[PDB]
RNA sequence: CGAAAGGGAAUCCGGUUAAGAUUCCGGAACCUGGAUAUGGAUUCUUCACGGUAACGUAACUGAAUGUGGAGACGUCGGCGC
RNA sequence: CUGACUGUCUAAUUAAAACAUAGCAUUGCGAUGGUCAGAAAGUGAUGUUGACGCAAUGUGAUUUCUGCCCAGUGCUCUGAA
RNA sequence: UUACUUAUUCAAUGAAGCGGAGCUGGAAUUCAUUUUCCACGUUCUAGCAUUCAAGGUCCCAUUCGGGGCUGAUCCGGGUUG
């Protein structure tokens, strides 16, 4: 299925496309609020791994921390 | 008529209060619409990779609508359908034999995306239509790749919300057809080779070109001028 | 005081002129004056270079 | 030792700004399309009196460009203006005291109050009772006309900032001595807790650097390093020199 | 195509805004009405000083409740025993109780009404 | 939210108690919010006359919008009342 | 002898010659800044401000002057390296 | 040493008139052509400037009410620095 090569991608960080994604995602990040409601995880093939089940009752949160 | 006269208005700087135009540019939208607008935006600028770049390329409105006329004929079972074939195979085949195969060997369109690589890894699909709107991107990116190494015929189209509508949901990502009845084998072809001329033979010298650019409007004149004027 | 004024008929709150509270009887003589003078010699400043068009 | 008082001063408490009998702050017009590319008339409806700022500050009724409406801005007026006389803003506008052009629009000499930093910020140099700021000359390489502010320090600016012609009323304001104790106590009642000033070398060793004593003096150098610490900066700070001198001119 | 917006402006689009259709309905039965007429009125005050209000002023001096009001003082004087109520007026004692005077219209004798009310 | 000393809709004399009163009694007012009818005014030149004028009067239709005024203002001092 | 003066302070042992003052002199700064505040900050005072300004030291009305020294402490620099 | 504008950074505004190009029209070169320049509502006055605008032109049979297109050139949806 479709996840292995979710979990393969997501392991070639600097790969030239994903620094794109990496870019243009870390921008959109930004300028919604710091906590924000997740319409749906970014990394379908993790949700899956560390327990989301794609169905009513589970939530998705985003949430921005501050480094340092 | 002369009891009416025609007093005019000027309209320029320093007299008369400006006219209602129309504002639709200089509109204060709300975030949620910049922050859609400009992140498409933002992915116009910046040299986009190909793997990405591959999208994009959608589809003529006219194989398009091809390639959806045949997927057409291939409906799933809907709500009542499955639930009376099962009042019917079910009751009787286990008040009797014919292993539940009470019923027609049947020629579904197939879909869940999961799946449509399973099948696409075995060999056994025959016609792939990806999306080009997936969010995130990744989920489909290996297939182009991923069908061209399996020699699977592919093709990027055009709707997310159609392809869904097309396996009766509201979006579906993937859509791919395996069997189909004998009596379409030869629009199988004509589809294929007119696409596989779009999405396989182009694939290796696609994916060698990146996009993005797109200096938008204002700074893009700007270098239009400083060329066209400046030499 | 100024809410006991709502507690009082018009012709305790104005004359009979133009602007009746507001402004004060030269104050609108000199209104009109500047602008029976000003509105005339806008043609003026018009005619006039109307023939500085049809001079050239 | 003790939190000396140069430093007491920032958190706000007993030293903000004193303001209830200010009439509103001084600013240009906004830069809208009439100034930015025409002009646009106004009238002085009167010339007032801003509370702590020697400076009379000239109120000027603008009909609204794109409502029907008048807006009523606040200038400083510019010495020469009266009630009555017509103001005109804008690149197009003419050579007049009081008009505010831009100063790419204005011949190399012209003298001009109020004048922006950055092309509609609403005026940032020389707002001070009779200043003015002087045109040294141009460069249409980016619209950036060289200007020479009240130090003396020519800086380059936009040309596309505006000023207003002319210079600041209230002209001597500082050459009429004070006199007594009160003439001054009343001069910062209106402004700010700055006065009187104790000096420290008044004070115990605790409250100032300069503090202890069994002799009033300074102990080592008045002069602090820039880069010395808040409670250490009290003093004549990146001093590059020090003593009398009568310097006569300035940086041309 | 597109639209002509005259206000640079965006608003909140005016929207439905529905109305609180339930489905278990709260209270289980509503409180009865307190501040019923017994309960406002609640004693005479019957002092020599206040007697000597009754006879000599058409005054019936009722202690009354603390969240009585005017309104419902003149109300249940009027109810409770049948009289008009020219004016009604409220001081709160000492001890916190609310003692309202209340004068009757030169229709009743307060008098009579007092000892009709059963005390002199 | 922040003033029983700032801004602020309108009450007064007489009388009364052992102790309350610009509250109570007696008389005479005024403000506000709500109601509505009659008298008047206006009108065939429909939305009033007069006075050269400053202005007058028992009135004398007025939505948006604009604007202007009152609220609203230091201190001393001599002079007038 | 002292401090120019009016003025301030050791509530409860010091009212002075001390502190302040006006005046004089000096220093930093043109906002991408000077000084200062904050754990941080889409933070804050000066600032409704802009050098006739704000900030920081000295001396202490007027008059009259304000010499010599840049080696040391320190501050400063369109300076060789 | 430096061009880019999307990250980041700062200024304003009730995100109005930014950017590219066009009507109109007055001069030019070229030994004729488009090869470009240029301009296109306000300055004796302490008035007035608002009702999707009067005009113009199409519609509904139009009894009074509406509406549209010009009036206000078009094309980019980079609010503007
Ligand atoms: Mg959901
Ligand atoms: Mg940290
Ligand atoms: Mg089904
Ligand atoms: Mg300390
Ligand atoms: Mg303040
Ligand atoms: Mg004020
Ligand atoms: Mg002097
Ligand atoms: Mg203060
Ligand atoms: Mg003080
Ligand atoms: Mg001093
Ligand atoms: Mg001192
Ligand atoms: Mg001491
Ligand atoms: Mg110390
Ligand atoms: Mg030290
Ligand atoms: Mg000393
Ligand atoms: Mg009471
Ligand atoms: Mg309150
Ligand atoms: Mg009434
Ligand atoms: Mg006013
Ligand atoms: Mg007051
Ligand atoms: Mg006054
Ligand atoms: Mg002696
Ligand atoms: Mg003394
Ligand atoms: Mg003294
Ligand atoms: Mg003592
Ligand atoms: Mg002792
Ligand atoms: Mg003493
Ligand atoms: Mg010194
Ligand atoms: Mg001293
Ligand atoms: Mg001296
Ligand atoms: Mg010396
Ligand atoms: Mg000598
Ligand atoms: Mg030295
Ligand atoms: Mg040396
Ligand atoms: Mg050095
Ligand atoms: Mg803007």
């Amino acid at each position: 299925g479709a996840y292995k090569y979710l979990e393969e991608l997501q392991r070639k960080k600097q790969s030239d496309v994903l620094r794109f994604l990496q870019r243009v995602r870390v921008w959109e990040y930004r300028q919604k609020n710091v906590i924000h409601r997740a319409a749906r995880p970014t990394r379908p093939d993790k949700a899956r791994r560390l327990g989301y089940k794609a169905k009513q009752g589970f939530v998705i949160y985003r949430v921005r921390v501050r480094r340092g | 008529n002369p009891l009416t006269h025609s007093t005019p208005k000027n309209f320029g700087i320093g007299q008369a209060v400006q006219p209602k135009r129309n504002l639709s540019r200089y509109v204060k939208w709300p975030e949620y619409v910049r922050v859609q607008r400009q992140k498409k935006i933002l992915s116009i600028r910046l040299k986009v990779p190909p793997t990405i770049a591959q999208f994009q390329y959608t589809l003529d409105r006219n194989t398009a609508a091809e390639t959806f006329k045949l997927f057409n004929k291939y409906r799933p079972e809907t709500a009542a359908e499955k639930k009376e074939r099962l009042t019917k195979e079910a009751a009787a085949v286990a008040e009797g034999k014919s292993k539940q195969d009470a019923s027609p060997k049947p020629y579904a369109v197939k879909y869940g995306l999961n799946h449509v690589v399973a099948l696409i890894e075995n060999k056994k699909a025959k016609l792939v239509l990806i999306a080009n709107d997936v969010d995130p991107i990744e989920l489909v990116v290996f297939l182009p790749a991923l069908c061209k190494k399996m020699g699977v015929p592919y093709a990027i189209v055009k709707g997310k919300a159609r392809l869904g509508t097309l396996v009766n949901q509201k979006t579906s990502a993937v859509a791919a057809l395996t069997e189909v009845r004998a009596e379409d084998e030869a629009a199988l072809a004509k589809l294929v080779s007119t696409i596989d001329a779009n999405f396989a033979d182009k694939y290796d010298e696609v994916k060698k070109h990146w996009g993005g650019g797109i200096l938008g409007n204002k700074a893009q004149a700007k270098m239009d001028k400083x060329x066209x004027x400046x030499x | 005081r100024p809410r006991q004024y709502a507690t009082v008929s018009k012709t305790h709150k104005t004359v009979s002129r133009a602007y009746g509270g507001s402004r004060c009887a030269n104050c609108v003589k000199e209104r009109i004056i500047r602008a029976f003078l000003i509105e005339e010699q806008k043609i003026v400043k018009k005619v006039v270079k109307e023939q500085t068009e049809a001079a050239k | 030792g003790r939190v000396i008082r140069n430093q007491r001063k920032g958190a706000g408490s007993i030293f903000t700004s004193h303001t209830r009998l200010r009439q509103g702050a001084a600013k240009l017009r906004t830069l809208d399309y009439a100034e930015r590319h025409g002009y646009i008339r106004g009238i002085v409806k009167q010339i007032v009196h801003d509370s702590g700022r020697g400076a009379p500050l000239a109120k000027v009724v603008f009909r609204d460009p794109y409502k029907y409406r008048l807006r009523e801005e606040i200038f400083i007026a510019n010495e020469g203006v009266h009630t009555g006389q017509f103001i005109y803003a804008g690149k197009k506008a003419s050579l007049n005291v009081g008009n505010v052009l831009p100063l790419g629009s204005v011949p190399e000499g012209t003298i001009v109050s109020n004048v922006e930093e950055k092309p509609g910020d609403r005026g940032a140099l020389a707002r001070a009772s009779g200043n003015y700021v002087i045109i040294i000359g141009h460069n249409p390489d980016e619209n950036k006309t060289r200007v020479r502010l009240p130090s003396g320090a020519k800086k380059v600016i936009s040309s596309d900032a505006r000023g207003v012609i002319g210079v600041i009323a209230g002209g001597g304001r500082v050459d009429k001595p004070l006199l007594k104790a009160g003439r001054a106590f009343h001069k910062y009642r209106l402004k700010r807790n700055s006065w009187p000033k104790t000096r420290g070398v008044a004070m115990n060793p605790v409250d100032h650097p300069h503090g202890g004593g069994n002799h009033q003096h300074i102990g080592k150098a008045s002069t602090i390093s820039r880069g010395a610490v808040s409670g250490q900066k009290a003093g004549l700070i990146a001093a590059r020199r020090t003593g009398l001198l009568r310097g006569s001119q300035k940086t041309q | 195509a597109l639209k002509v917006r005259t206000s640079a402006t965006f608003r909140l689009p005016k929207t439905l805004k529905l109305a609180r259709a339930p489905k278990y309905a709260s209270k289980a039965v509503p409180h009865y009405n307190r501040l019923d007429s017994y309960k406002v009125i609640e004693q005479p005050i019957t002092s020599e000083t206040a007697m000597k209000k009754v006879e000599d002023g058409n005054i019936l001096v009722f202690q009354v409740s603390m969240k009585a009001n005017k309104y419902q003082i003149k109300k249940a004087v009027k109810e409770l025993y049948e009289v008009d109520v020219l004016k009604v007026n409220t001081l709160v004692r000492p001890n916190g109780t609310k003692k309202a005077y209340v004068r009757l219209t030169a229709d009743y004798d307060a008098l009579d009404i007092a000892n009709r009310i059963g005390y002199i």
